[PDB]
């Protein structure tokens, strides 16, 4: 998730 | 340069010397941060910062924190807790404000  | 731009340089680069990564130096884009456009409706970032100093748009330290406060928000609503940029953001902008109300 986000920038992983 | 006028005296309060100078206060707000000061404060930039002791801000900046927090985050000796750079995460915080330039505008998080969507290629990086999947969706950030769609999630972070005012973004902010340090040179965005600085060249607003340069344009003299800050009236006050007061417009000047919440631009700090802005930032760290964002990285802190994008990003999950248990990451690097969520607990970066969170630590700077407690010690920046403690820093800037000494």
């Amino acid at each position: 998730g986000g920038k992983g | 340069s006028t005296p309060i731009q100078q206060l707000l340089e000061h404060f930039l680069r002791q801000l900046q010397r927090k985050d000796p990564h750079g995460f915080f130096a330039f505008p998080v884009t969507d290629a990086i941060a999947p969706g950030y456009s769609m999630i972070i409706k005012h973004p902010m970032d340090f040179g965005t910062m600085k060249d607003k100093i340069v344009a003299n748009e800050y009236k006050s330290v007061t417009e000047f924190k919440a631009d700090f406060k802005l930032m760290c928000d964002n990285a802190m609503t994008y990003n999950r807790p248990d990451t690097v940029y969520y607990k970066l953001a969170k630590k700077i902008l407690h010690a920046g404000f403690k820093m800037m109300s000494k």
